């Protein structure tokens, strides 16, 4: 139980941060520009069982946009991102989507108004409206709060599976394992951690 | 292995590029990742284009042709022209007839639709090179060849869709003006014969498939063809009835007649009326008979989500949204359309209820449009009684909290129109409401929270003896819901809402002080609650009360001793007790707005004085201890104390500004010389334990205390009436406290929060201290500059408030640039395009704002040798520099600024406003005008950037803007035509001609 | 997880240390609870993430573990960590946790001392 959702939107817009964040968990709030595309497996466990995308994360800068197009050929669901603190970011939605249903024609897309956790918000509600006619789903979400960051895939999983009433779950946790330390490793670790002391704690000014 | 592909010294191995693909499309991990890339050097490669014949005619994968097609799309739309003709025609046939092929097996046209309707986009770039000008039997031949094959003319029908999107749709920006211009007159010109063939195929149907691809194109057709086509042939009928009754053409059909909805037309027909009267009445007919009737439960379908219901749905809400908006006149005075009107209203009523967020903010969107016309247009509300009256039910029960900031005030805006419609339904339907909450039938955290929403968004639309009923029928019905509820969870849900309701209500709370006191004290009591939210509602209660009937509480009300602001100052301590720290500064900002409404001088003092005692206090015993003890401020709940006395400072001075200057006063000396007590105490750490120090707690809670004292004297001084004092008293001790701090500290020690404390001064009173600018500028600039000109990223607060704290030197104290040095103005003039080359909006945009006013700063000096310097030096640095960022494609959110910046430079050359020549001399002959030199350094500037671009293309478009320097919106245009030409070979010199 | 009893819950965001980067990653925020199976008395650590509910961490409070400081918080805390299941693969890692406010770290280490001593039985 696999499908291809590609990802797609302007340079910036927080497309791998997103999709990084589902993978590991982690932040990164460094901008390393994708290369053409980016692909990788993510799973979610529902009460219908797992579900698995496979995600092609694709370049939003021209200059290193690759294949194009090309990478939606049989892509089952889709996001378009944009920066809801970038007024050309959401102008150009309407070109990717453009560019994106020509090769899929009748798939699941949501649209996401990302980075709604920055408080100077420059594409205000009001102003988005193109997902209605072309019968997307949106989400304002933030990769960097986890605002809504469940929904897109929560959405395009119930419309993929064709269960309204699908949901996430917890997956029982195995008991984990008793451990054994080797002496010779005892110096080892005392290094690695002190490295890890004296490395500051990023972000101490939030909540957790 | 699979690099061979890449070696063109060879012929290619298309059984190879075959593995390639496959490997990327259907590999994984490593695998996927090695042909991810080989693909993207050979289609980037330049003469691969050259290969697309052969893997067209050879490969048998679809995905490898689909590649190749990316390819030659590349060609056809940046350097096509370079061909020669006869190749032009070769590869144009070559498509054509590979069209044509997969369309005649009916296998291929089947189960190929990816590459097909990539080929018909391909084919769809070459006209927009190459027709009609150079094609002019285009439409004709496929016209013609549309009667062969239905395959061939349904896939006709794709490429005449993807025509119009690229002429009318998307031409905007990929196009010249003059080549948009052309095509879409070109498409005009021919529409006629393509109607007759688009109309033919839906007469004679049969092919689903067909009809609905034909019905695509209508609907592109629609955004720009005339109305005639609709309304003087058949096909409004069509539309409205046969099309609507097949589910596989009813969709697209429900699309097409929304945006006939939207035609331009004639208003003072009568006939036209009737036609778009009877589509309606077709439409909805052909709904309620062949797909639900309007009784049907919308809701629930929608939540099933079966087949394409969902879109349907949506489609249906769009429709009947656009086309009441615009002509429900049409069936108000007409008694027969009565009915016709009232069900497409019951419609929306059902779609409203659909569970879907966006889809109820379209409906909403109409709704609001309707009531608010109900409430101002004459005998039209009776009409639509029974509508309204459901749809109170349906804003009621979907109300969100006011933090949802559109959505709240979208339905507080709609409900507050149908209120005042009919105020006795809403009120009943509210009692009935809270009567299922008190019976349990309807009881939920969520249903009680939205009833309460819903009846505090109300407030103000009753009259005062009707809302009076109301509102205490509301709270004592509350009061009986907390009591019978069991629990501190319960009893917290129903108390919140409650203190929500009554803080909604400041008008009642204002004629009846008896109850305005008993709040007051109901919400200290809950100042001591621990349970979760409580003291946060408290107190967030409490500031709202306060900000609305602030008068009630510095007046001495009858009966009682004093003003209950005395009774609040004299009791804090004992209030605020086991409030966490924000708490407690919400609650000193609340008293200060009180305190403000005292115009007395001397009693608001005074009682400026009362509510800081606590504060002082503990001020002036660390003063002494602080001091005393250096070591002290090692303490961390020292550092923590201090802070929150200055926090407690910020708070009240937010709320008092101007009156809180007797305070600043009292504490302003000590203040700066904790400042500086906790600068050492921070250098200090900063040597001892290196960079790291600035992560540590300690280090982090003594530059907290540094950022609010900060935050203290800039919220001060933004406020300040008195400036004559703020300069006498507050800026020097300030600057002397601040600035050398800023700038003998390491970069990582430096407070940002330094920068926009002196924004705000320079703002208030820059013009009053031209030598603490200059000072400002000696302690700031370079030490600043130097932290943020090695990349974009470093120091990200500093680099935004440095361009800042420029940009209002440069407004108000421009006298500071010139007593620079020479070689520290040309390192301004260096910081300013830096922020142009800024992604970064705000940068950017301060960057394109500074050199903007500088230029004007200049001018305005008028003919002197230090103006006449700046251009000699720096007026081609700027126009170079504006050039690099409007045509870089980096920098397309400054483009407007960029524009002007760029008509400023060129008209000061045109008007003949520089007095100097521009040119040194021996370059050009002696006399020559400043405006033929800059033509002259322009052609030769955009040649060497882009030598692509022939002479007559240059010299056109620069004709165009220097004639256009005036016209800032045609001037913009010629700059969008410049950016698209750069783009391509071959761009048409007369495109700068457009008007 | 009706087999194990709930001895503690505590908000919390974790983060490991990739020695690579040398920087803090955050691996998942949410609940973080002290679970004692009631077959073996053993105490784990056992974390779900919010919105996906996946595990973000599950390991035994081992006794030789030591919760230090990090030198950039007062309410977090870092240990080494020789056998984590979250991810599946039982890996080594250096964890940093932290919490809403120093009493809630205090209270955590109070709780994993607990833990550590039902575990040497
Ligand atoms: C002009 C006045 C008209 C009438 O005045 C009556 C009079 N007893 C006023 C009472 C006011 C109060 C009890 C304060 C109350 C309305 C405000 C708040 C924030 C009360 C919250 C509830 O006490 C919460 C809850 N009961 C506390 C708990 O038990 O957990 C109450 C009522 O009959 C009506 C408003
Ligand atoms: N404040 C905030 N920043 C975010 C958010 N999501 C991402 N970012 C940051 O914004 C930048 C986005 O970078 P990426 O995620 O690489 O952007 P992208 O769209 O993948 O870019 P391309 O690969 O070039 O198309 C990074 O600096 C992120 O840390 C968010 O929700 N809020
Ligand atoms: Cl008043
Ligand atoms: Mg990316």
């Amino acid at each position: 139980v696999q499908f291809k959702l590609v990802l797609v939107g302007d340079g910036g817009t927080g497309k791998t941060t997103f999709v990084k964040r589902h993978l590991t968990g982690e932040f990164e709030k460094k901008y390393v520009a994708t290369l053409g595309v980016e692909v990788h497996p993510l799973v979610f466990h529902t009460n219908r069982g797992p579900i698995k995308f496979n995600v092609w994360d694709t370049a939003g800068l021209e200059k290193f946009g690759g294949l194009r197009d090309g990478y939606y050929i049989q892509a089952q669901c889709a996001i378009i991102m944009f920066d809801v603190t970038s007024r050309v970011t959401y102008k150009n939605v309407p070109n990717w989507h453009r560019d994106l249903v020509r090769v899929c024609e009748n798939i699941p897309i949501v649209l996401c108004g990302n980075k709604v956790d920055i408080k100077d918000r420059k594409v205000k509600a009001k102003s988005i409206v193109f997902h209605r006619k072309k019968n997307l789903q949106y989400y304002d979400i933030s990769a960097k709060s986890n605002y809504n960051f469940e929904k897109p895939f929560l959405w395009l999983a119930r419309k993929l599976i064709g269960d309204p009433n699908l949901e996430f779950v917890a997956m029982p946790a195995a008991a984990p394992p008793e451990v054994v330390m080797d002496p010779a490793l005892a110096a080892q670790y005392e290094h690695d951690l002190e490295v890890a002391q004296t490395t500051a704690l990023p972000d101490e000014d939030d909540d957790l | 292995s699979m690099e061979g592909i890449l070696d063109f010294s060879n012929d290619l191995d298309i059984a190879l590029l075959d593995q390639v693909v496959s490997t990327f499309y259907q590999g994984e991990g490593v695998q996927q990742k090695q042909a991810q890339e080989i693909l993207t050097k050979f289609q980037d490669n330049p003469d691969a284009w050259e290969k697309v014949d052969q893997i067209l005619q050879f490969s048998t994968n679809p995905q490898s042709k689909f590649i190749a097609l990316s390819i030659l799309d590349k060609l056809i739309t940046r350097k096509w022209k370079l061909l020669p003709n006869d190749h032009r025609i070769g590869i144009r046939n070559f498509v054509v007839g590979m069209i044509i092929s997969m369309c005649q097996d009916d296998e291929v046209f089947k189960t190929q639709k990816n590459l097909i309707n990539k080929s018909d986009l391909t084919l769809v770039q070459i006209l927009k090179q190459e027709w009609p000008q150079n094609w002019p039997e285009f439409i004709p031949e496929l016209i013609g060849s549309s009667s062969s094959s239905v395959n061939v003319c349904e896939n006709n029908m794709i490429v005449l869709k993807l025509l119009s999107e690229e002429v009318f749709d998307f031409s905007a920006e990929q196009m010249t003006q003059a080549k948009a211009l052309h095509l879409k007159n070109s498409m005009s010109k021919e529409f006629e014969q393509i109607f007759k063939l688009c109309f033919q195929v839906l007469e004679q149907g049969s092919s689903s498939s067909l009809i609905v691809a034909t019905l695509e194109s209508l609907l592109r057709y629609l955004h720009w063809i005339p109305y005639r086509y609709i309304y003087e042939t058949n096909i409004l009928e069509l539309l409205s009835t046969k099309f609507m009754t097949s589910p596989d053409t009813r969709a697209i059909t429900l699309k097409c007649l929304t945006e006939v909805s939207n035609l331009k037309i004639p208003q003072d027909n009568d006939l036209i009326k009737r036609q778009t009267v009877l589509f309606f009445q077709n439409t909805l007919q052909q709904i309620a008979t062949s797909v639900m009737p309007v009784t049907a439960d919308l809701k629930a379908t929608y939540a099933n989500a079966n087949g394409n219901d969902q879109s349907f749905l949506q489609d249906l809400a769009m429709f009947l949204t656009t086309y009441l908006a615009r002509n429900r006149a049409l069936l108000e005075s007409d008694e027969s359309l009565r009915e016709l009107l009232l069900n497409a209203h019951q419609y929306l009523i059902q779609l409203s209820k659909i569970e879907e967020r966006e889809l109820f903010k379209t409906t909403l969107d109409y709704w609001h449009n309707l009531v608010a016309d109900l409430f101002y247009e004459p005998l039209k509300k009776h009409i639509y009684e029974e509508i309204c009256s459901q749809l109170r039910l349906v804003i009621i029960e979907n109300m969100v909290r006011p933090e949802e900031i559109q959505l709240y005030k979208s339905e507080r805006e709609v409900l507050v129109y149908l209120t005042h419609l009919n105020v006795i339904d809403t009120e009943e339907i509210m009692i009935s409401k809270l009567a299922r909450q008190i019976d349990g039938s309807e009881w939920s955290w969520h249903n009680i929270n939205t009833l309460s929403w819903a009846i505090g968004s109300i407030s103000g639309t009753m009259s005062e003896d009707t809302e009076k009923r109301f509102v205490v029928t509301v709270i004592k019905d509350l009061l009986g819901l907390c009591e019978q509820k069991r629990g501190k969870d319960n009893k917290a849900v129903v108390a919140r809402d409650i203190m929500y309701v009554v803080g909604e209500y400041p008008r009642f709370l204002k004629a009846h002080w008896n109850f305005l006191r008993t709040v007051i004290l109901k919400l200290f009591e809950f100042m001591h609650e621990t349970h979760e939210g409580v003291q946060d509602m408290a107190c967030d209660t409490f500031i709202k009360i306060v900000q609305k009937c602030k008068y009630h509480f510095v007046i001495q009300q009858p009966r009682e001793s004093e003003p209950f602001i005395q009774t609040i100052i004299r009791d804090i301590q004992k209030t605020t007790a086991d409030l966490q720290p924000q708490q407690v500064h919400t609650f000193y900002k609340a008293c200060g707005i009180i305190i403000s409404e005292e115009r007395s001088v001397a009693e608001r003092n005074r009682l400026l004085s009362d509510l800081m005692q606590l504060p002082n206090m503990a001020w002036d015993t660390i003063v002494e201890q602080s001091t005393a003890n250096p070591t002290l401020l090692l303490d961390s709940e020292t550092v923590k104390i201090i802070a929150n006395i200055i926090k407690t400072n910020v708070a009240v001075c937010t709320s008092m500004g101007a009156d809180f200057y007797p305070q600043l006063g009292h504490i302003y000396y000590n203040m700066l010389q904790l400042y500086r007590a906790v600068s050492s105490m921070i250098s200090t750490q900063v040597a001892a334990e290196g960079l790291i120090a600035t992560k540590t707690p300690k280090v982090r809670g003594l530059r907290t205390i540094k950022k609010e004292i900060l935050k203290l004297v800039e919220t001060y001084i933004s406020k300040a009436r008195n400036l004559d004092d703020v300069v006498k008293v507050l800026v020097e001790p300030l600057l002397n406290a601040v600035l050398e701090d800023y700038m003998n500290n390491v970069p990582d020690a430096r407070d940002a929060e330094v920068l926009n404390c002196m924004t705000t001064v320079v703002e208030k009173v820059g013009h009053m201290i031209p030598q603490g600018v200059i000072l400002i500028l000696q302690s700031v600039f370079e030490c600043t500059l130097d932290m943020i000109n090695k990349d974009f990223t470093e120091y990200p607060e500093h680099r935004v408030e440095f361009y800042k704290l420029l940009k209002v030197i440069n407004e108000k104290s421009f006298a500071a640039f010139l007593e620079l040095p020479p070689a520290a103005f040309k390192l301004f003039v260096d910081a300013i395009c830096w922020a142009f080359k800024h992604n970064n909006r705000d940068v950017e945009v301060n960057g394109l704002q500074i050199a903007l006013d500088l230029v004007k700063n200049i001018e305005r000096m008028g003919n002197v040798p230090f103006a006449n310097e700046f251009h000699k030096n720096y007026f081609f640095i700027f126009v170079s520099e504006t050039f690099f960022v409007l045509t870089d494609s980096d920098h397309k959110s400054g483009f407007s600024k960029q524009a002007l910046l760029l008509m400023k430079l060129i008209s000061l050359v045109y008007d003949n406003k520089i007095s100097v020549p521009l040119y040194q001399e021996a370059e050009v002959p002696q006399g020559t005008s400043n405006q033929v030199y800059l033509s002259q350094y322009l052609a030769n500037m955009l040649s060497n950037a882009f030598p692509h671009l022939t002479s007559e293309q240059i010299a056109s478009f620069l004709s165009a803007l220097t004639k256009q320097c005036k016209d800032l919106v045609v001037f913009k245009g010629t700059l969008r035509d410049f950016l698209v030409q750069i783009k391509e070979v071959g761009g048409d010199p007369t495109d700068y001609l457009f008007a | 997880e009706e087999d194990e009893e709930v001895l503690y819950k505590v908000r919390a965001k974790l983060f490991r240390f990739d020695a690579d980067a040398k920087e803090w990653k955050e691996r998942g925020t949410g609940d973080c609870k002290f679970l004692k199976n009631k077959k073996t008395n053993k105490v784990r650590i056992l974390m779900r993430r919010d919105k996906t509910l996946k595990i973000c961490a599950n390991h035994i409070i081992a006794p030789e573990y030591t919760l230090k400081p990090n030198v950039g918080s007062d309410r977090s805390w870092v240990y080494a960590c020789t056998a984590d299941i979250a991810e599946g693969e039982a890996e080594a890692f250096t964890f940093a946790i932290r919490f809403g406010s120093k009493e809630n770290a205090d209270k955590f280490k109070e709780e994993f001392e607990k833990a550590q001593e039902i575990n040497k039985k």
